[PDB]
RNA sequence: AAUCAACUAGCCCUGAAAAUGGAUGGCGCUUAAGCGAGAGACCUAUACUCCGCCGUUGCGACAAGGUCGUAACGAGUAGGAAGGUCGUGGCGGUUGCGUUGAAGGCUGAGCGU
RNA sequence: CAACGUGAAUGCGAGGUCCAAGUGGGCCAUUUUUGGUAAGCAGAACUGGCGCUGUGGGAUGAACCAAACGUGGAGUUAAGGU
RNA sequence: ACCAUCUAGUAGCUGGUUCCUUCCGAAGUUUCCCUCAGGAUAGCUGGAUCUCAGGCAGUUAUAUUCGGUAAAGCUAAUGAUU
RNA sequence: GUGAAAUCGCUGGAGUGGAACCGGAGACAGUUGAUUACGCCGACGGCGUUGGCUGCUCGUUCUAGCCCGACAGUGUUGCGUCUUGCUGGCGGUAGUGGGUUCGUGGCGGCUAGCGUACGUCGGUGUGAAAGUCGACGACGUUUCCGACCCGUCUUGAAACACGGAUUGCGGAGUGCUUGUCUACUGCGAGUCAAAGGGUGUUAAAACCUUGCGGCGAA
């Protein structure tokens, strides 16, 4: 089944259309924003969704273009809202989730990992209906809202540090508190 | 085990089509059959004489004999690891001309005519070969009055 | 692993005559050399028929030789056969025949030589026509054996004319049931 | 070593003997190899950890097959006249006096081989 | 249309894609073997190509590469002249070999990523 | 001890092992089983055509 | 300064009782060495690539029941063939050894898949 | 008799005859399916296997996953794992 | 009963059936049999080879056909049925 | 006469925790070989082949940010159509300028197996003998990995299925009649000749001999 393999899913814009026939010399052009590991998966998913929405399949259609989309300014932090629909072991549900990221692709990757973590849902059972940037005042999730503070501050309470390239045994005393 | 009568399991195979019973139209008898022609076999239940066996229903055969109201046909039948050319005497009512051979004969006629015309007119010999449909060529698609329509997956709705 | 079939990898063949006849082995040697070096399919055919078994070399008839030489253009050609040339009592006139053969019976040899003909061996043919020029290749009828009459569809099969293996011939020997409609049936 | 008269090295694919299965378990079963024919024989079925079976793939190199550790091939000699066959290819063949040759004849054989410059495998044997 | 159905039938057992210039040239130069009288002969010289494809004006490995890449009139002869390439296992390993490329696996049509795979296999 | 046990399990493999042999090409040349009157007229027609 | 209600589904808990002492394979593991989504690298087949050798098959060279070259290949019960300067006992012939020690017997240096 | 000249893709050499062995208890699996409450039960269809078969993995196992085997070596992997 | 012989009685049944390498390599299915632990028969398999040097294929394409299963229907016939 | 195996006793060596045996790979013990050039071995370089790891550098694709302009908003400093910040699209790109993608690209570094366009060198061996060197190390010991008892019937055997305590010797597809096919030999419209006869004294052999008989020619 389709999997969200890869760190930081890529984002593609895929434009396609049904192949013109005699009865329909000109056909509508459809465009989708897809989040996938590579462009082959992007094209396959585009056809999946377009065949779900309109009476056309990969056989009778063609891909006019497929272009990767890169974050304009990855140097700024944004709040992203994700509207998704997913299948549980029992029924179908709609969810709205929020993340904080510098890239929309990063936010969607976070969404996939979070859905897997909290609901044991795999990528084949998730549909990303919509992703947008929400304003700080328009967020509605406590985990995200708690970081909308200009005076945010906190320590690192119990730091367990791993020795990397040196013997297993030592006489040193390990310290977990750093003030 | 099953019984081994001639018409076992032919309940629908030998039945007439819906609203197609009754008198058999006469083009069936006016059709011309010559030895060497290819014919499709489709039993007509309304005629119980000269009926093909159910194994030959829906098969194509080559005519080897032409009698007063029937034809002898050579039909391939698979028996274990060999194909046997069985000979069957079938009446005209269960027979129909096969278009596959006639299409090929027409293509041969067209090929010969095209070759003759090109040679007589001094043109280079044309290409007379069927070719598999090749992948589509390069082209440009214009968006004027055809702006792309942005699609998104739809939310789940409880359709009670 | 590779997906291939080994059932027909090996092809049974004769790379030398099965016979211990030293002269036959020498002839096979000579014509192996000729076939390999001259590169002539005529030499290849002679080699194969030298190595063949006596079943595939059925006797030829002086009448067949005469018919071959009496054809327009074959008068001065050398008839090459690896089958025994036998005498035909039904042949009345023998033309002038030049024949290269392994063995020619006494009667056939006498008649051929009396009619002004010539008989040479395969070694002599190797010198006369190293590439097989001006030759008429002949052989006896391979399917004209009593055993072959017993080969084919079984005797008790429809439209079968195979000779059965009967102890004797007579009204009491396999002629009653399955051979006439008066007794059960007839195929 | 190298085959005498050449530079090709002698290689042994295997040095142990293909001993018959269960010959170590029963005295009635001699060690001489016999191909197992039993339906359930694990050696025949080639289970891991089982003794190997002789195969043509174990065959020695053609250039070094039958060559003794000193680099020569053995030829058996029964009398003085048998020494002639070793005269020409003496750089690759080594003579060996047959077992049944008596001490009376071995003296002459050894002396003639020394004269002819033909090496012997058991020259200094059966001295009475 | 006469070959794509075969590629759909054999989907679970093959990885295929669209080779590019470097892929074709690497395949030909590093692993090119000819079928000469039923024998697998390495193509170490251009004369080997010429002896079998000279009648079609294909005299060099570059001519062969062009014929393959552009699908010339003698594509069938050019490709049948080549022994099936016997490639090495990729250095880096496979991914699943039991799932389509779009399922995060290996089999099926990888499009132009067959070049990425072949850069490790060849 | 039931011993009927019919099955068609390994039969296509056996059939295909030596290939499925299609009928020959000369089978359409024989004039066997053709109308006797037509055959008689064919004999008469062939017995009379002058060779040259 | 958020609260209330009804639902929903992840993990956990109850529902959850059997007889020799006992089983995520065992030890053990708790920001795991568990559950889900992922990433780098790494390990490992008689598989794949390349290199050597043996043989089979196909083809080929050579004045030879032989040698050599070359490419591909090598699972196997019942069963079928081929080769055996593998082994045993006679006969017609041929080659030799032997009371200075044959056959037989015990057992080191080698040869052959 | 005259002329015309090979008319989809891909792969590949093709055909013929004779003589004869063993076998004629099968079993398993995805999918479909009949009897039965069910069964490691009984009976069928297509295909692949085990039987006849080792090898890496599933702690162990005829059938599961990977992959089929001359005899050695170097490198890389499959399924599986660290 | 015992003794010798016919008698090495017959057995579709049980047990055994003795050297090595190489190559190829199955079947438990059809039909008939007082047939069901067995045979004959076809199939599967080996060997000998022979005739030749492009027509074939457990694959596609094109063209043309066959079918009444899944789904669908019962506000279409038959049969139920609120 | 010879005097095997099973089984058994002694002497010496070595192992010895609820089996023992066995395959692969070493080590030890032990056995055995050893004529400047040449053998038997090693090391370091070169070359060929198959590699493994690891860097720079150009370019290609798709794309920015920085920077400028207006507009909208606000997790905002300092003292409110304020200001400083910060964000968002939109319009610019001159300059600066990173990501992504890969090239029938260019230049490197470390290193492995196999073979020998081949070099530079060492150990040993040319009477013995000792030592040294080399190879084995085989039914001894010890380690690491693997390792269930064979034959058989069976869908399925290590089986809580049957036979097998051990060793020697013996032990089972034969003879003949009749068919058929195949291979080889002789002759060939023929071929083989029977019983018999004649002769043969290294005389049961060999040699010669058929109006007639067998099979074949309808």
């Amino acid at each position: 089944p389709t999997k969200a393999l890869g760190e930081t899913l890529n984002e593609y814009v895929v434009v396609g259309r049904k192949i013109p026939t005699e009865k329909e010399p000109v056909t509508p052009i459809w465009k989708m924003q897809i989040f996938a590991t590579n462009h082959v998966i992007a094209k396959s998913r585009f056809w999946y969704f377009v065949s779900m929405l309109r009476r056309v399949k990969k056989a009778n259609g063609e891909i006019l273009s497929i272009k990767q989309v890169f974050e304009k300014n990855p140097g700024t932090v944004k709040n992203y809202g994700v509207w998704l629909k997913y299948d549980s072991r029992t029924g179908h549900h709609n969810m709205y989730r929020e993340y904080r990221d510098t890239t929309v692709a990063g936010a969607v990757t976070q969404c996939y990992r979070d859905m897997g973590a909290r609901h044991r849902a795999q990528a084949d059972r998730i549909h990303i209906l919509k992703v947008q940037t929400v304003k700080a005042e328009d967020t509605k999730r406590a985990g995200i809202k708690m970081f909308h503070d200009a005076k945010i501050r906190f320590p690192l309470p119990h730091r367990v540090t791993k020795r990397k390239n040196l013997s297993v045994f030592t006489t040193a005393r390990q310290n977990t508190h750093f003030a | 085990t099953n019984s081994k009568g001639l018409r076992r399991g032919t309940r629908y195979m030998f039945a007439r089509d819906f609203r197609k019973h009754g008198v058999e139209h006469l083009s069936t008898y006016y059709t011309q059959y010559k030895r060497g022609d290819l014919v499709d076999i489709k039993t007509n239940g309304a005629f119980q004489k000269g009926m093909p066996f159910k194994a030959y229903h829906g098969r194509t055969g080559r005519i080897f004999n032409v009698t007063r109201g029937a034809v002898g046909i050579i039909v391939n039948k698979r028996v274990r690891g060999n194909i046997l050319p069985k000979r069957i005497n079938i009446r005209i009512e269960h027979i129909k001309p096969s278009k596959c051979r006639t299409d090929f004969l027409n293509r041969v006629k067209s090929n010969d005519e095209k070759r003759k015309a090109a040679k007589s007119a001094g043109q280079p010999v044309p290409a007379l070969k069927r070719l598999p449909v090749a992948p589509r060529g390069a082209h440009t698609v214009t968006t004027q009055n055809n702006e792309p329509e942005l699609l998104a997956p739809l939310r789940f709705e409880i359709v009670a | 692993g590779i997906d291939i079939n080994h059932k027909h990898d090996r092809v049974a063949r004769r790379t030398a005559p099965k016979s211990e006849n030293p002269y036959l082995r020498l002839l096979s040697k000579l014509y192996a050399f000729l076939a390999r070096r001259t590169g002539e399919k005529f030499n290849a055919i002679v080699l194969k028929r030298l190595r063949m078994s006596r079943r595939n070399r059925q006797p030829l008839s002086l009448a067949k030789l005469a018919r071959a030489v009496q054809k327009a253009g074959n008068e001065n050609k050398t008839v090459v056969t690896l089958s025994t040339v036998t005498d035909d009592a039904r042949l009345y006139t023998v033309p002038k025949i030049s024949v290269a053969a392994l063995h020619v019976t006494e009667g056939a040899r006498a008649r051929i030589l009396a009619a002004g003909g010539e008989i040479i061996t395969l070694d002599q043919l190797a010198l006369k026509s190293p590439k097989g020029e001006n030759t008429v290749f002949l052989q006896g009828p391979r399917s004209a054996r009593e055993a072959e009459k017993h080969f084919g569809p079984a005797p008790g099969v429809p439209h079968s004319h195979t000779k059965p293996y009967v102890r004797s011939k007579g009204r009491k020997f396999e002629r009653a049931r399955g051979r006439r409609a008066s007794r059960a049936y007839k195929n | 070593v190298h085959v005498s008269g050449t530079k090709v090295k002698v290689v042994k694919k295997k040095l142990t003997k293909f001993k018959r299965h269960e010959s170590d378990r029963y005295r009635r079963v001699a060690p001489s190899w016999r191909k197992p024919k039993g339906i359930d024989n694990r050696v025949r079925r080639r289970f891991r950890g089982m003794r190997a079976m002789p195969t043509i793939g174990h065959g020695s190199d053609r250039r070094t097959r039958f060559v003794l550790p000193n680099g020569y091939k053995k030829v058996l000699v029964q009398n003085v006249k048998d020494l002639d066959m070793l005269l020409m290819q003496s750089y690759k063949y080594i003579g060996e006096i047959g077992h049944g040759v008596s001490a009376k004849s071995r003296k002459g054989i050894v002396e003639r081989a020394a004269q002819l410059n033909i090496k012997l495998t058991n020259g200094n044997a059966r001295l009475r | 249309k006469a070959t794509l159905p075969l590629l759909r039938i054999i989907e679970p057992y093959v990885a295929w894609g669209y080779p590019n210039n470097k892929t074709i040239h690497d395949l030909l130069y590093k692993r090119g073997y000819a079928k000469v009288d039923g024998n697998r002969v390495p193509i170490t010289d251009n004369t080997i190509v010429e002896q079998s494809l000279g009648k079609f004006n294909i005299i060099c490995l570059e001519d062969l590469a062009h014929e393959i890449a552009t699908v010339g009139p003698h594509f069938k002869e050019a490709t049948n002249f080549l022994w099936p390439f016997k490639l090495n296992n990729p250095t880096g390993g496979w991914t699943k070999k039991t799932n389509h490329f779009v399922e995060g696996g290996d089999f099926g049509n990888r499009e132009d990523q067959i070049n990425n795979l072949l850069r490790k296999m060849v | 001890a039931k011993s009927k046990n019919h099955t068609n399990h390994n039969q296509n493999k056996k059939a295909h092992r030596n290939g499925i042999t299609k009928p020959k090409k000369h089978i359409f040349l024989s004039m066997k089983g053709v109308d006797a009157k037509f055959i008689k007229n064919l004999r008469f027609s062939r017995k009379n055509n002058k060779r040259q």
